[PDB]
């Protein structure tokens, strides 16, 4: 692919998803939706080869379907208010329709096999931006009406990501699918906040997306795209592993870690609002992502594995491309906890 | 009422016609008359085997170039209206991109069918 | 009445339920042809020539290249056609006996969904009294996508372009 | 009396049929340097008869490998939609006035495509399976550009009424004004209608016969009717939107006359081009207009769009 | 030669002159001896409407005037 | 989530489209536009709680000329009344609806 | 949500203008120009009221202006004009451009008489 | 130049369709920015009456609203007449 | 409500059944995809048209065209596939796991 063709590609998605969040009429909104996929498949596609076809195969068809679906509820709300613009929708048949298609659009529980096979299918350039940008539009959605949001659906599924994500990153071995299953789980945690607080539901998905993005550069980094190839990274560039290591441990929301401030927040402001069941349940169950993102370190940090006898030449050459801000979200990441209260201005 | 009456006759007579046509003349059918076709011989597969198709392409350029015509048949309307210069550059504008995406399609080799 | 947009409507239903039963891409390319003519004609009678000849149109353009296609990659030695397999038979049967209980339902009292609530009568009582004069508003609100609507005609452009240099890329291959 | 209308429509149109088939021969033979049929009856004039006769007492049969359904839906629906599309001709009245009387000739063109297609498909046959694929080739090329071209030219005129081009071919003919899409259009309506050097999907050079290589008997003279009665509409359809004639509300038989010689005169020029051209391949067809017309056809409709407001001579919507 | 042409394309004009005259002639048969109204609006339509309902008989096409006004 | 960027540029990419009583081609009246006009003037600038408290008049009459549930309940009840009565003989029809009178003009 | 009331069918009743289309549309120009008065205040009363049951007297005064005009012309011109939209009522649109003549005649007869 | 004059002799010597497409469209661009009539095209359609012209209630201080449609006040197709 | 909503909602749901009941063929799942905008398209020109909502009317036209790019999108992805695989099926996708 053309290095013009590709960032114009990057350019359509960007213009989607900005008209998504800049839109004040629906239609507008699902025209943004459908350019955002229109300009997303070949960028999925951009390593040709049977893997990365089936995969973008398979995300087409589920954004599509997702997209009928929710221009019927944008018709169906039309029928019953005759308005266009977008606030609390006017039909619960409707809402209903708007909310399983936007769940489909970001992989919430039980619509999320795509997103293990699609991450799994792509490269890691391809994962991490599916992972970030598609997950931060059809949120922008969900935040705009909000407070038509049925909270016994959206809870449901936010509880079933959650317990979807542990278990099967608990069963994984490419990281990509434990990329894919940790993206799962952090979805399930902001829409479970959601129906309270979008501002909480906004920094969730901001710690989300740095630490996101720092693990997946990691992983570009140091090439790796199993457990075994990421085992001989300490015999390379320890410093990468070292990094990934305390990446992880945030990840998990081990205080004093930046994972920890979205988790404590939820909970906090969902406890406000006389939750308790939901909440303990939703912080019992990120130990099987704990488990599984330990189970990740043990191999390539905490522990050294066997090499091989190539690793030397690997040592005498040297990384040439630099990653773009990779210590700054590796900063972030993981000391920001002391500026929580940053988030009265991000309301 | 009247178009639906016109589709009427018209299907009616044809299917009348395609019934004389089958039941007026004498019949004689076996094994040997309703073989296929093929010069003479008999054909080595079948016709329902996949037809390779050398100018996929060029179909789906022509969906969105169908696409583009339906946008541009309500201009003798538009011209009707007082933003004269507005709807001149939106006019414009899609003809321009029209043959934008023509010239790209046709210097990067989409409308050449495959060998 | 005489619940001509009751019978296309229908219709479309019918055919609907052909091409979701799903046959074979030829049959299934007919009996979408036949639910875009169907539907071409409801919204004649409701006012649209217009939109009823455009989608018209376009399906009838699409549905060929669909052809062309399932003539190329998505054809087998013995194609199924409805009363060929048994699954098919028994989607298109439900279908079909699906919609004749709605419609029977709706003809002979109320009937409330359990989605929606339906009244059972005419088509013709929904109307308006009102009328236009000397032009058609059907035509002057397509019409003001230009003066009008600046911004869906630019995106709308922008999203053309993109798709040919999509599908350009897409089948690339190597 | 509108079943009364529909019958003057109908039977007058598959007998010009019948005798097109005649002169179509006739015209051929004398510039080959033939005569043509003259014997069957006075200067052959019973020929068609006798075809038509002939056919029809003949047996048809349907392949053994064939669809039946849509073998037999095909020719029906081919004649259905030939004998529709002459329904809003203004000759001088139409039969059936519609507001968007061009619209729905487009429409039923591009559903009369299926005819072909389908007859094909369901013959299972591979010159059959041949001969629809050309078609679709065809429809695809030829359809892009008739369409725009019919828009620049409505462009001119106002509205998509064909009584409304009868008022603006008043006084001067849209061949004056707008020649090359005229040129280009004619070229469209040979490619649309199947005629030489565009006579790919029924080939008889490359292909047997080419899609209704299978049909016999009734069925292939319904496939025949058809596409004269094309010839025929397409050519009245040309003559209208180019070639204005004079309207008289009080004698409109004035009309109809001129109406009558100018189609007759296209269709004529149909048959020359016939007798005169060798036939084109269907990828150079296809090369033809995307890379010849279709440049040409969006630079004059730009141009067509822009001289009505740069010369303050927007036509009335009405 | 080639005048033996012209009897086949004199009968294919026979044919062709039948469909407009007789739409013609039908046309005015039915619409009291003029022209059949053109009603492309709701305007003219509204105005055929009204032309039934005054002439008293349910046709359009019978006009009335001073003579009936007074 | 929403970034009013047309609002704090003074654009109008999609307000004229939002709703049915804004400025449409040659001033052509929505089917509804009296209501539409009523509820959104009342409901303006006390946001949505309030709006969905208050104007719940303004909301169902709206509503109820744009799906039309009433009238057509009446309609029906009026329609199944008139049918039982005439299949019992009970009511006459007059010949001003049975089609024996000269409308107005 | 209370009984919607109706003007009684004794106080709809008017004098009607029992001509045609075609005879209406021959004197429109004369009629936009005579009687522009009485119907310029039932529309401004139409558009202000927002209510047909509000505006009755001023359509009865339309009614009562059409009325003298159309007695005016027929007392005398009642050949011209029948002339003129004899000539209008053949047309299927109903086209002023194909009675120039018989429109100069009438208005010929009109600019002198009245 | 010399550079153009050759470049536009081997066009129009191998792609005159092209050339004059070019040339078309490129007219159809710019000429509408130069000719005087689009302002008169303009007011054309708006001298078009497709609507009624609804009256207004007189005040006493509507100097330049005609009191009936023959007076002096008012827009004139005077213009129009004779173009 | 009338009937015709009805119909056409009932339409657009059978349609929606079709496309997430798989059979063989991905191609006659780009069909079902297909039939879902045709059935969104006549219920919005139906909603628009009796609301006399006029500049509404622009809609549907936005709507066929970025259904006819979702077509050829799919479109695109199928010939993909079947030059990977030799046929359209569905089974052969089956490469990536959950
Ligand atoms: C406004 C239109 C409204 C239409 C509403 C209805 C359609 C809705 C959309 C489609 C969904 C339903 C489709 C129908 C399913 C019927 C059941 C079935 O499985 O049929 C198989 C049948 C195919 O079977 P086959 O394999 O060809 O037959 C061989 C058998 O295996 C073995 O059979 P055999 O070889 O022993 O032959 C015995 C028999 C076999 O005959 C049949 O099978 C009759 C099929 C017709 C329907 C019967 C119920 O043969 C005949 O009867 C000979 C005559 C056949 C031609 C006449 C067909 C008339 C159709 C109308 O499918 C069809 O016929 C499909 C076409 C149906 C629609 C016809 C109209 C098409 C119009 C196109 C243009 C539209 C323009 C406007 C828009
Ligand atoms: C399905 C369409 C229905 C509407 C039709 C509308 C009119 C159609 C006009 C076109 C006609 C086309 C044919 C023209 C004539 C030439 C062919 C011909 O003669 O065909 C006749 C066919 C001829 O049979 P054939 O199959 O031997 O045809 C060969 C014909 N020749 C020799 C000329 C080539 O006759 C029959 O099939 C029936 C003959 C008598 C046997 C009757 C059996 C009983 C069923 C029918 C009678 C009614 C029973 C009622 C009670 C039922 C319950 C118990
Ligand atoms: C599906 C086919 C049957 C239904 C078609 C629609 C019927 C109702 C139309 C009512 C509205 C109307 O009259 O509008 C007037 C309009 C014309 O008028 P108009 O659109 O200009 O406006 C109406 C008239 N004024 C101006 C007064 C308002 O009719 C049309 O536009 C024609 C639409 C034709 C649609 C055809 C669909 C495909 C049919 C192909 C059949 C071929 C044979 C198939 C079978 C072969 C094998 C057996
Ligand atoms: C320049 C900014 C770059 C960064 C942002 C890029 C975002 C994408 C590019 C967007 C550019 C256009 C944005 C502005 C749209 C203007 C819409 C409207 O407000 O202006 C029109 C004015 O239009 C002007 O004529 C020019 C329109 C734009 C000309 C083409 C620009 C194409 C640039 C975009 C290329 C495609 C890429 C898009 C995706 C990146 C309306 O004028 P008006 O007369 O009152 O309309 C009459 C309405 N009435 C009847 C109610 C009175
Ligand atoms: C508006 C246009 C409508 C269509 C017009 C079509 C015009 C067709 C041409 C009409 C001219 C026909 C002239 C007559 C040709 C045949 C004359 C003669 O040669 O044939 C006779 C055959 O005549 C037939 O028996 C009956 C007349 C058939 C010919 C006239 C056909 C009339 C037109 C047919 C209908 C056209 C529309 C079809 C639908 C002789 O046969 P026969 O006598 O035995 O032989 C024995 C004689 N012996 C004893 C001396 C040896
Ligand atoms: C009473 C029945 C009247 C005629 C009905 C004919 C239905 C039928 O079974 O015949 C199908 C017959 C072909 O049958 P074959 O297999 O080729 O062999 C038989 C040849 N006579 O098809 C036809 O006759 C055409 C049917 C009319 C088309 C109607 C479609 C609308
Ligand atoms: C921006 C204003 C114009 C707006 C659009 C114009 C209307 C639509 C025209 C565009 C449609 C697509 C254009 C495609 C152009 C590139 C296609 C191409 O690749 O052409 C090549 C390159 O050939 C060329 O020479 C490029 C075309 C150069 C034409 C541009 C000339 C610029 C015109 C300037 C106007 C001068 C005025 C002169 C007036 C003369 C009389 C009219 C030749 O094609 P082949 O691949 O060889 O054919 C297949 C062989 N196996």
């Amino acid at each position: 692919m053309n290095p013009i063709i590709y960032t114009t590609l990057i350019m359509t998605v960007m213009s989607g998803t900005m008209l998504v969040m800049i839109s004040s009429h629906w239609l507008l909104i699902w025209i943004g939706f459908e350019m955002n996929l229109l300009a997303m498949i070949p960028v999925l596609m951009k390593n040709f080869n049977p893997r990365a076809t089936e995969a973008a195969t398979k995300y087409f068809l589920t954004q599509a379907t997702a997209s009928m679906m929710l221009m019927m509820a944008i018709i169906i709300n039309l029928l019953y208010s005759g308005q266009w613009t977008i606030t609390k929708m006017f039909n619960p048949v409707a809402m209903t329709m708007m909310t399983m298609a936007l769940a489909m659009k970001l992989g919430l529980s039980p619509f999320h096999f795509w997103v293990p096979e699609v991450t799994q299918g792509i490269s890691l350039q391809a994962g991490l931006l599916l992972l970030t940008w598609q997950k931060l539009a059809p949120l922008s959605v969900l935040c705009q009406i909000s407070q038509s949001i049925n909270p016994n659906l959206m809870l449901t599924m936010a509880m079933l990501s959650i317990l979807i994500g542990g278990w099967g990153g608990l069963n994984q071995t490419q990281l990509r699918k434990i990329m894919a299953y940790s993206s799962i789980a952090h979805m399930g945690w902001m829409t479970a906040v959601l129906p309270y607080n979008t501002t909480m539901t906004i920094l969730n998905l901001l710690i989300y997306i740095t630490m996101t993005l720092a693990m997946f550069m990691l992983l570009i980094h140091s090439s790796a795209t199993t457990t075994l190839s990421l085992s001989h990274t300490w015999n390379k560039m320890p410093v990468i592993t070292s990094l990934m290591m305390v990446t992880l441990l945030s990840m998990g929301g081990l205080p004093p870690l930046s994972g920890f401030m979205p988790k404590w927040m939820i909970i906090q402001e969902m406890t406000k609002n006389e939750s308790i069941i939901m909440p303990t349940l939703m912080a019992m169950t990120a130990l099987l992502n704990l488990y599984f993102y330990m189970r990740l370190a043990y191999s390539s940090s905490l522990t050294m594995f066997p090499s091989t006898n190539n690793m030397k030449m690997k040592w005498q050459f040297e990384h040439t491309k630099q990653m773009k801000l990779l210590p700054t979200m590796i900063v972030l990441s993981t000391l920001v906890l002391p500026m929580t209260p940053a988030l009265s201005s991000l309301n | 009422m009247n178009i639906m009456l016109t589709l009427l006759t018209n299907v009616t007579l044809a299917s009348l016609l395609v019934l004389i046509a089958f039941w007026l003349p004498q019949l004689n059918a076996y094994s040997e008359k309703t073989s296929p076709y093929e010069c003479g011989f008999d054909p080595m597969g079948s016709a329902r085997l996949p037809f390779s198709m050398k100018f996929f392409l060029v179909a789906i350029t022509f969906l969105l170039f169908d696409l583009e015509i339906a946008l541009l048949l309500p201009l003798p309307w538009a011209s009707q209206t007082n933003n004269l210069k507005t709807m001149l550059t939106m006019a414009l504008f899609l003809l321009i991109l029209l043959a934008a995406s023509l010239a790209y399609e046709w210097t990067q080799k989409g409308l050449e069918w495959a060998e | 009445t005489m619940y001509i947009a009751f019978i296309l409507s229908t219709i479309f239903v019918i055919g609907f339920v052909g091409f979701s039963s799903k046959p074979s891409p030829i049959y299934g390319g007919l009996g979408l042809i036949v639910s875009g003519g169907v539907g071409c004609g409801i919204v004649l009678n409701f006012g649209g020539s217009f939109l009823g000849l455009m989608v018209f149109l376009i399906y009838l353009g699409g549905m060929l290249v669909v052809f062309g296609y399932t003539t190329a990659m998505a054809t087998e030695m013995y194609p199924e056609v409805w009363v060929s397999n048994k699954t098919v038979f028994g989607a298109f049967v439900s279908g079909l006996m699906m919609e004749f209980c709605m419609v029977y339902y709706a003809l002979k009292e109320e009937e409330v969904e359990i989605i929606f609530k339906f009244n059972g009568l005419g088509d013709w009582v929904i109307y308006d009294t009102g009328d236009s004069g000397f032009f058609s508003e059907e035509a002057m609100g397509i019409a003001a996508l230009y003066s009008y609507g600046t911004w869906l005609v630019i995106v709308t452009g922008w999203s053309l372009l993109i798709g040919v240099v999509v599908i350009m890329e897409i089948t690339r291959g190597n | 009396m509108f079943m009364i209308n529909i019958l003057s429509l109908i039977i007058p149109i598959l007998l010009a049929v019948a005798f097109l088939t005649l002169v179509e021969r006739k015209v051929l033979g004398y510039m080959q340097l033939r005569k043509g049929p003259n014997v069957v009856g006075p200067y052959g004039l019973l020929q068609p008869i006798a075809d038509a006769l002939k056919l029809f007492t003949k047996e048809p049969l349907r392949p053994a490998t064939s669809s039946i359904s849509m073998f037999i839906i095909a020719p029906i629906l081919a004649l259905s939609l030939a004998l529709t599309m002459w329904v809003p001709l203004p000759m001088p009245y139409p039969l059936i006035n519609m507001n968007l009387g061009v619209l729905f000739m487009l429409a039923m063109s591009s559903l009369a495509v299926y005819s072909i297609l389908w007859s094909g498909w369901a013959s299972n046959s591979k010159y059959a399976l041949i001969g629809a694929l050309r078609a679709v080739a065809q429809t695809i090329s030829y359809e892009v550009t008739l369409a725009i071209i019919l828009l620049s030219v409505l462009l001119m005129n106002g509205s998509y009424t064909l009584s409304t081009l009868i008022t603006t071919q008043e006084h001067i003919w849209m061949i004056f004004t707008s020649w090359p899409l005229a040129m280009m259009w004619f070229i469209s309506t040979l490619a649309e209608t199947n005629r030489a050097p565009f006579d790919l999907t029924e080939g008889e050079s490359e292909l047997v016969s080419g899609f209704n290589v299978e049909y016999a008997a009734g069925p292939f003279a319904m496939f025949f009717m058809a596409e004269y009665a094309n010839i025929i509409m397409m050519n009245a359809f040309t003559a209208i939107l180019f070639l204005g004639a004079s309207h008289d509300p009080h004698t409109p038989e004035l009309y109809t006359i001129n109406f009558v010689l100018k189609t007759l005169a296209l269709t004529i020029t149909f048959l020359w081009i016939r007798a005169s051209y060798p036939r084109f391949r269907y990828d150079q067809l296809m090369h033809l207009l995307w890379k010849s017309f279709l440049p040409l056809t969006l630079a004059l409709c730009m141009w067509h769009i822009s001289l009505p407001i740069m010369t303050a001579s927007i036509p009335p919507q009405s | 030669m080639w005048f033996e042409i012209l009897p086949g394309i004199a009968v294919m004009a026979a044919c062709l002159f039948i469909p407009g005259m007789a739409t013609a002639h039908i046309h005015k048969f039915t619409n009291g001896g003029k022209e059949k109204r053109v009603a492309h609006f709701s305007y003219q339509w509204n105005l055929m409407e009204r032309d039934r309902c005054i002439s008293g008989v349910n046709r359009y096409h019978v006009t009335k005037g001073l003579e009936n006004i007074d | 989530p929403f970034f009013d960027v047309q609002k704090r540029l003074g654009l109008d990419l999609d307000r004229w489209m939002t709703i049915q009583s804004a400025e449409q081609p040659h001033k052509i009246p929505g089917r509804c536009h009296a209501f539409e006009k009523e509820w959104i003037e009342c409901a303006h600038g006390i946001g949505g709680i309030r709006a969905e408290k208050e104007c719940k008049i303004e909301f169902d009459d709206f509503v109820e000329c744009l799906l039309r549930q009433k009238t057509m309940k009446r309609l029906s009840a009026i329609k199944r009344q008139r049918d039982k009565l005439i299949k019992e003989g009970k009511y006459t029809p007059p010949p001003h609806h049975l089609g024996k009178e000269d409308p107005r003009p | 949500p209370g009984i919607v009331e109706l003007p009684t069918l004794e106080d709809l009743k008017v004098q009607e203008v029992k001509v045609s289309s075609s005879v209406l549309k021959a004197a429109a120009h004369h009629y936009g120009a005579q009687c522009d008065k009485p119907n310029k205040e039932f529309m401004l009363c139409r558009w202000e009221e927002k209510d047909p049951r509000r505006c009755l007297e001023e359509g009865k005064l339309v009614n009562q202006c059409a009325l003298d005009f159309f007695r005016q012309i027929k007392r005398h011109c009642a050949e011209p004009f029948t002339e003129y939209w004899t000539c209008i009522d053949y047309s299927g649109l109903q086209l002023f451009r194909h009675c120039r003549k018989q429109q100069a005649k009438f208005d010929e007869c009109v600019l002198d008489k009245l | 130049a010399g550079r153009i004059a050759s470049f536009l002799k081997n066009a129009w010597a191998k792609e005159p369709v092209l050339v004059a497409s070019f040339a078309i469209g490129g007219l159809a661009i710019i000429l509408p920015s130069l000719s005087p009539y689009t302002n008169y095209a303009i007011r054309i359609n708006r001298a078009t009456p497709y609507n009624y012209p609804v009256p207004l209630r007189d005040d006493g201080n509507m100097p330049d609203v005609p009191s009936h449609p023959q007076d002096p006040q008012g827009p004139s197709l005077e213009w129009l007449k004779n173009l | 409500m009338p009937l015709v909503y009805m119909n056409i909602i009932m339409a657009f749901a059978i349609a929606l059944a079709g496309l997430l009941m798989y059979r063989s063929h991905l191609m006659s799942s780009l069909l079902c995809l297909e039939g879902m905008m045709l059935s969104l398209f006549i219920m919005s020109t139906l909603i628009i048209l009796n609301t006399h909502f006029t500049l509404a009317n622009m809609m549907p036209i936005i709507l066929l065209v970025f259904a006819a790019c979702e077509a050829a999108l799919g479109l695109s992805l199928l010939v993909m596939v079947s030059n990977t695989y030799g046929t359209d099926y569905v089974q052969n996708l089956n490469l990536l796991q959950c």
